């Protein structure tokens, strides 16, 4: 959730993280999720302050208002984005990896954005099963599968969680050929 | 044994290897289910005195 | 279609105001995000509909949003077979001489006897008003013994048609006004229905709402109307026809004790239970039957006989004096609307 | 397309839920089926349950008599055909769905059926879309989507 | 009825948004009644079966 703040006076809306601080002038105009819950990649920061401002009385801001009178013209709001930025997987975990029993195999993300401290976790699906047996020791944001064999086949997860909590994952089928 | 022509339900058949899937698991029919226009028995018993 | 999979699958677009187009998108009169986005649905309350009525304003911004959904539907086709074996010397040292035809028209009857046997039990399965005659809540509650039992009445036919005609199921046939003839009558039925050869003792006796008889019979109609075939009568507004071959579920009613007044009961595990009868009525666009390579028609067998001889020898028989013959066929349904079948559950007399 | 579709007939459905509601409230000569004198005493249970009783329509009639209501349909005076009967239906009413198996199974003055349904009089009668036949006086419409208060 | 709709495209770009991909259907119409003898409409209540 990110509060949105406007300031009529310099016509900015400062979009602030959850835990931000209304600037000088700033009245809350309201918050809004930025990954939008339902469809997350359709919206930006943009459509969320649009429709916040979209029912704020012209007149006053903090006063809420409707059609008649209320903040439209985005054309002269400056929206200036003071929010952790969305956490983004740059880097996701290669969809399928083929080896044989014995070859090395490496699982690599890299995730940009969210709070800084960005903690990583991996968890191992077996082939046909349903719970994600957890890989324990792996925070690294790189799982060296070396000397694999026949069981450690089957899906791998990651969940890079930044400081705050938002979470991004990848998974990778890993499959390896064994021999009698 | 190659089989299994049709693993609608999560049942990967053999030719299929990892990360493989078929490509066409049914038929989709143009001809959509469509409701009608209810049954109107007001509207029509109604008179106009223009405004 | 080959190469395609083994299952069909459709669209249905469900109308905006149904009780079944749930959808985020929605903007009450005020610009207020409503859960819903179905205006009031179907809904026949009063109240609802005036709450939630499209107002809006001379200066109209943004209020009263509405969304759609689509729903899809799916059905799939299972495979069937079965054949038989004989010797040559059942075939050369016989009193009979074509004992090859005797079998195989015994056999393609079966198959096809089995086809429409198939067809009736998905029929059975899939429906949508499954209504329960008497006072039964499950069938094992299908009773034919207490206080209250359950055999088809007047009412319980009364409610299918009134079931039928709410989902919007069409009718089949028109009424029938009177002839001429004298000792005939009107009947007024304009749905079909299906019942076995089992109820029709029973249903020969239903005394109306005021104690009159309530099925006339085809005799007291034939004049001034269309016979369909497998007519015996007609009751309220269903144009009976009597199936020979109806399946019925056999114990899966309720206990069965002595003071049975005489309904039918089997036997499963032991202590007896009462049979459970169906009264089904098909609509018109309920279902379809995907034929697989089958050209035009629903099913289509292949025939694979195999005469004893040259054709059969192999190292499990150096000899070759046996042969085979199978029947094989793809078969499965499409039930696309699934709210015009009905079926009224009961038990049938002894 | 299919979008416009619904819409259109959302727009249409909801109009005429409209102005089912408009002329319900809008009710000049209003009764009460039963011992029942406003709808928050109307019930179901006891000794006088609201149900629509021969009695009850013939009270409507003439109270649509004395308010000089006029008479829309006439009456059928009979047919050539069999198993036929006359008509004394005037006055056009319309029901829901939920109240038709009530009036099925409505005795009148003698302990009998009266709910002559539209395959006795189709000769001679015109009848008009969704009839289910005439009690009394009044010849009966079903409403698919007829308003209700819950 | 009273049906406009601006389909993606030109029609709907604007400055509030300068690639115009965000389409648009409105119906709109009027209504009321005029009830001059209110005493030939005669509504009745009750309960029906279940």
């Amino acid at each position: 959730e990110l509060k949105v703040a406007f300031n009529k006076d310099t016509y900015v809306a400062t979009v602030l993280d959850a835990s931000g601080s209304v600037p000088s002038g700033s009245v809350n105009v309201g918050t809004f999720f930025h990954p939008d819950e339902t469809y997350p990649d359709s919206y930006v920061i943009y459509h969320g302050v649009r429709e916040l401002l979209y029912k704020r009385s012209e007149v006053d801001p903090a006063q809420p208002g409707f059609w008649p009178e209320n903040i439209t013209n985005m054309q002269a709001v400056t929206i200036d984005n003071k929010a952790t930025a969305r956490l983004v997987l740059n880097t996701s975990l290669p969809r399928v990896v083929s080896t044989i029993e014995g070859g090395k195999v490496t699982l690599s993300v890299v995730a940009l954005g969210g709070k800084a401290p960005l903690k990583y976790k991996w968890e191992f699906r077996a082939p046909n099963a349903s719970t994600w047996t957890a890989v324990s020791g792996q925070t690294t944001a790189n799982l060296v599968l070396d000397n694999i064999d026949a069981d450690k086949a089957g899906e791998y997860k990651v969940t890079v969680t930044d400081a705050a909590g938002t979470s991004v994952d990848s998974t990778a089928l890993v499959a390896v050929g064994a021999y009698p | 044994m190659l089989n299994y022509n049709a693993p609608i339900d999560g049942q990967k058949s053999s030719i299929d290897g990892a990360g493989s899937d078929q490509m066409n698991t049914f038929y989709w029919l143009k001809k959509a289910i469509i409701q009608a226009r209810k049954d109107q028995y007001f509207m029509p018993l109604a008179s106009v005195t223009n405004m | 279609p080959k190469n395609m999979g083994k299952t069909i699958k459709v669209y249905e677009y469900v109308p905006l105001l149904d009780d079944r187009n749930i959808n985020d998108q929605g903007i009450d009169a005020n610009g207020a995000h409503i859960v819903n986005g179905n205006l009031y649905g179907s809904s026949k309350d009063i109240g609802t509909i005036t709450s939630k009525l499209p107002l809006l304003t001379e200066n109209g911004g943004r209020v009263n949003r509405v969304g759609f959904t689509r729903l899809s539907r799916e059905g799939s086709i299972h495979k069937f077979g079965f054949f038989y074996e004989f010797t040559q010397e059942s075939l050369d040292f016989d009193s009979d001489d074509q004992l090859k035809e005797h079998l195989s028209r015994e056999l393609m009857n079966g198959a096809v006897q089995i086809t429409e046997a198939v067809l009736q039990k998905d029929l059975l399965a899939a429906a949508g008003t499954v209504l329960y005659a008497g006072a039964a809540t499950s069938d094992a509650t299908i009773t034919g013994e207490g206080s209250t039992p359950s055999v088809i009445t007047y009412k319980n036919l009364m409610r299918l048609d009134a079931i039928l005609t709410d989902n919007r199921t069409p009718t089949q046939t028109t009424i029938i006004t009177g002839s001429r003839l004298v000792d005939t009558k009107v009947i007024g039925g304009t749905r079909v229905m299906y019942v076995g050869s089992e109820l029709v003792p029973d249903l020969k006796a239903m005394k109306d709402l005021f104690g009159n008889k309530a099925f006339i019979e085809i005799q007291h109609y034939g004049d001034a109307g269309t016979l369909m075939n497998g007519e015996i009568g007609t009751i309220d507004k269903f144009r009976i026809i009597q199936v020979p071959e109806m399946l019925h579920w056999a114990g899966a009613g309720a206990a069965a004790t002595d003071a049975n007044p005489g309904y039918r009961t089997s036997t499963v595990n032991g202590t007896e239970h009462y049979d459970v009868y169906p009264v089904l009525v098909v609509g018109d666009d309920s279902f379809t039957t995907i034929g697989f390579q089958t050209d035009g028609k629903s099913v289509k067998f292949n025939v694979m006989t195999k005469m004893p001889g040259k054709e059969t020898a192999d190292r499990n028989d150096p000899y070759g004096e046996t042969g085979f013959s199978s029947i094989k066929w793809y078969y499965g349904i499409l039930v696309k609307r699934p709210e015009r079948i009905a079926v009224m559950k009961a038990v049938a007399p002894l």
